[PDB]
């Protein structure tokens, strides 16, 4: 699968 | 063919997913969720499925997907400037 990041979760 | 979206920081968050990136089969991040309340979503011009050749004018490619959600979160964070403009397009680009 594709990785997924919510960008508001980065740290 | 593609679009340049200027996104204003007009709430707290930017509120985007994004998948895929560099070593993959999406090499440029896919935007996957444009979340209700955040600036992507209040900004008219961003969509589910839009794909991200270049944040401030910085392209993308060759950023594996860490790398490419650091980037555009600096452009979020940053006190460089008030907004962030993604070039995207919702099909494929030469």
């Amino acid at each position: 699968g594709l990785p997924v990041t919510f960008i508001d979760e980065v740290d | 063919t593609s679009t340049l979206v200027r996104v204003r920081k007009s709430a707290a968050t930017l509120g985007i997913a994004i998948e895929g990136g560099a070593n993959t089969r999406q090499p440029l991040p896919r935007i996957v969720t444009i979340q209700r309340g955040g600036s992507a979503h209040n900004c008219g011009q961003l969509k589910v499925g839009h794909v991200i050749l270049e944040v401030n004018g910085q392209t993308l490619r060759g950023k594996e997907h860490k790398e490419a959600a650091r980037i555009i979160a600096e452009a979020f964070k940053t006190k460089e400037r008030d907004y962030i403009d993604f070039l995207v397009t919702e099909f494929n680009v030469m």
